């Protein structure tokens, strides 16, 4: 069923080479080679986690016969009110070790051992502000002691949390900001979704002035709304049998925002 | 230019 | 507060000695024409003494009257944005 | 009945050479010539016990008339909470020496004599975390007093048990890790299993992209789950009358997991 | 290859003799002879830890053939939420006595024995504010009972913790403070980095007014930032092939901070 | 004046 | 086969006349004439059993005409949880006497009779902490009733056992410490191992700065690791037809630890 195949495809996800992502990877290679700790910040729909998964899924783990894996980059995501044990538990599991019951110092010692054993160069912590305030002592320690670039990813609340500890603030000072699309850059990006992501049977001409007004007012420049609006409009218009997106059907989806 | 499926990136990962 | 912060008119201030006094109450002394820097005084032996100058983090090179900070804060609260 | 002959084939184990197995055999042959004790670690369904079985059988006893048979490799599985008497009981029994009631220092004395007598080079312990803490002292004695490589085999829980005692940690500091299947290796291993183990009257063509998606989600890279999932799907297929594994039954088997 | 040796050297670390390090050592030597407890305070990139390590490496453990080492200066660093048993564990391991299982009073009595036996004169505790509030009872105990100069090292946070207890504040009132570089002292130190640490083959003339407007603005007078900024600008310049740093490349590095 | 490689002081200490 | 001669040599053991060994024997010779009981302490890889065995190979048994053998030094290693009978059985058997079906108070009297008859001056009890707490009453009874110096040899746990009983602590209060290698002493020892133990036809010159970094990291000052590592590198290297140990093969070995 050709319709149902497109509804099963379009509700999926992709990664697109965009300037904001190419920029991050050139920057994170700089921090990894230089071993310098830093932070990535910006508004919640700019696509920072996709840009970091595109980094983790490049730089693949290397396998040597019967050795533990050599893992250049670690990406973890903490749970809410993450304590020292929960950070160490996750780093240990990500490098493929099972964590056995112990005191906080057993988890600390085993984590330091597996980070140094797996040859880790960079540790990326997503949603860094889920960390409890004391755990940053253990993150500073990992970065002081081992040759590891810690990268904190968050939004503008993360800065409001980092600024409550002088020891963290003066270490995680270097930073890159994810920004919103505009002008020619929003215009050019809409064409990339039409031709690389949506795969509709005839051109929808989404970059035209009568259509960019609709999409501009809907998306505010957020890449996370652009992908959401254009998948929802494609799913909906195919279930009505059109080979395109058009003015009225896109205004139906945008009127939900 | 190349675009990626999020799930293909997951399937290709370590 | 913890880490030497003070909060005043929604601006957050830090300064050269404040972290050693966390949990104490200090008398802020300020100029309504420019609140980007505040003088912090404390009480010792029932005698008020000067402690330090506190500066609104990340806007030390700007200026703000208290009326500008208050009016902008109302617009942020009305808009529904964080401060 | 030709059908019954084949159902009886699928329920029984067999050994398939794999990269992981080869890697261990060569590593253990370095250790045996050097008489260096070591340990092997890895998750419980990586097939560690089986690799050791395969190893033992390559190097079964050598003998002459009147001369007691030389036995280069000794392998044992200790029962739960294994004490100093029960360890010596098993080593005596594997060497096929007849045994009788005695105090622990009679079992010790007998065990040291039969290890020396049979010319043993290497002693392999499965499930080594099962040992009671006081037995590792008799194991260090075997290793220091006799020209024997002791190979402790176990999970991550083995190292948590070892780090509790500096005397042990140091004799057994060197190690090898059993890893999981992934990427092209999982794919090639699935293909080998079809040609070398299943052999069903019509090729199932499991390497197909939609079949591997089913096997990957169902097995998560464990060889011990892969072999189990495929045997139950092939027994189900044959008892439902199909001449090869199909997607409709393979999904049903995986739905239980 | 010439370049790759410089890129390895620049990623390394060294201790440069500076006035603030010389000023600490001549104060610590006074406190060691007088057996007075004191504290070193200052901001989070002033280089307190390198100054304390440079001091530990002056008074090396003296050795007599069959005895415990004579160790004049001990330096330790606690883990977060350090309890009495964790503090005692570390002082005992530093003096190279292995730590067996026991209760807090066993660890206390053993730490007090080894501090006497090794002839310790000074105990430097880094990041002192990781100590749990009760442990200070054991720190004051060591310092009143034994002839040991306890030095607490830390940022302004430490004093906020200390002022919560009169009993401690009064043992540790004498202080030396680390400051920031300015004026002639920042200008002179940049020339020491250029000649002694960067060793670039064409002089970068970093003491010029146009370079010092960059460095004074970006480093804010911290020695931690000055070492990080200049090593990054030297790695980046040599990997781009320039034999010295230039105004635009130092601007590119400083823009990140 | 002399400047000390931090790893060389680490190597030379007891 | 010339090659098969060399691997049989490197697999074995030899004793190197280290300053620490010389220091023990000179100390124990003071204790042997003075008849004073004492203890030797140190970490488990520091050379202690080998240093004690070399003292037992000095002072080997005399046999003048018509007398029992005179045996100035007895050395024993107890079994784990060694009871009062088992200690007497070991002392009796080391002195070559057969022993027959005693109750423990027969084994005691026969031990006292052979300790007198053989003219024993010293009794070195290796791994002294394998002794059950009650057997120390028999060790003190040997030391007080006879003119015997008892030397307890062990790790930092031995101290923990002794400190549980005033009766023992006082008989065995004096002690010497075995410690790890460092600085010029590590370098001199590696040079000695190359010419004294390895004897490859061409020089490997391991005292070279680049090679001592690999060994210092790999061995952390333990004489145990140093030897294993240098042997394993000679064995592996020789099996592949090389004339020397080189940089790459030495890193291949050290990575296993
Ligand atoms: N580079 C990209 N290529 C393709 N799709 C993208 C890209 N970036 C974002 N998207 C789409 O927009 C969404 C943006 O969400 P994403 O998780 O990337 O944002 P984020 O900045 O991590 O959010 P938050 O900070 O709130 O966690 C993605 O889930 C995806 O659907
Ligand atoms: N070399 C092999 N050839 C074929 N099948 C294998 C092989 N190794 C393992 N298997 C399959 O996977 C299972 C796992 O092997 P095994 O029983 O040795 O696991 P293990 O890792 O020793 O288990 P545990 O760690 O829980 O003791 C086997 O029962 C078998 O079905
Ligand atoms: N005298 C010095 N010579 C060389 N490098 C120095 C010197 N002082 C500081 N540095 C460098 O500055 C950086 C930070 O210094 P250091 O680690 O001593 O900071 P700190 O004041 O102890 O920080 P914190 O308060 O966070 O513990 C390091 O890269 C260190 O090598
Ligand atoms: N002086 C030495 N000459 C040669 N080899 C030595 C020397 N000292 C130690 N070794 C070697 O180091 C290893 C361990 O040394 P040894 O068995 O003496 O340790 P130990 O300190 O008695 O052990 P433990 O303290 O754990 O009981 C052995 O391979 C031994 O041959
Ligand atoms: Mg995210
Ligand atoms: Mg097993
Ligand atoms: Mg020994």
């Amino acid at each position: 069923e050709w319709l149902q195949a497109e509804i099963a495809r379009l509700k999926g996800k992709s990664i697109v080479p965009l300037q904001q992502v190419k920029t991050l990877h050139d920057w994170l290679d700089g921090k990894r080679k230089a071993r310098k700790s830093c932070r990535v910040v910006g508004e919640s729909r700019t696509g920072k986690t996709v840009a970091c998964d595109a980094y983790r899924y490049r730089h693949k783990p290397q396998q040597e016969a019967g050795r533990p894996p050599t893992v250049p980059v670690v990406y973890i995501r903490p749970h809410q009110k993450c304590g020292p044990k929960d950070l160490f538990k996750k780093i240990t599991e990500y490098l493929k070790y099972r964590v056995t019951k112990g005191t906080v110092s057993d988890f600390r010692d085993r984590t330091i051992e597996v980070l140094k054993g797996c040859g880790v160069e960079m540790l990326i912590i997503d949603e860094a502000d889920r960390l409890k305030p004391e755990t940053f002592a253990d993150v500073r320690d990992i970065a002081e002691d081992l040759g590891i670039a810690v990268v904190l990813v968050g939004t503008d609340r993360l800065d409001a949390v980092i600024k409550r500890d002088e020891q963290v603030l003066e270490r995680f000072r270097a930073h890159l900001r994810f920004g919103k699309l505009s002008g020619e850059d929003f215009k050019n990006t809409v064409e990339m979704w039409e031709q690389m992501v949506l795969k509709l049977p005839v051109s929808s001409n989404l970059k035209s002035k009568e259509m960019l007004r609709i999409l501009t007012s809907a998306t505010e420049g957020y890449i996370g709304r652009l992908d959401e609006i254009l998948r929802e409009a494609a799913i909906r218009s195919l279930s009505r049998g059109l080979k395109k997106i058009d003015k009225a059907v896109l205004q139906e989806v945008a009127k939900e925002y | 230019i190349e675009v990626w499926d999020y799930e293909q990136l997951r399937e290709e990962y370590g | 507060q913890r880490g030497g912060c003070l909060q005043f008119q929604n601006l957050m201030y830090r300064g050269e000695y404040l972290a050693g006094y966390a949990g104490e109450t200090v008398n802020l002394r300020f100029d309504p024409r420019d609140i980007t820097t505040i003088l912090v005084y404390r009480q010792e032996n029932n005698q008020e003494v000067f402690l330090t100058r506190a500066h609104a983090q990340g806007l030390e090179t700007e200026q703000l009257a208290l009326d500008e900070a208050e009016a902008a804060s109302r617009r942020l609260r009305t808009a529904g944005k964080t401060i």
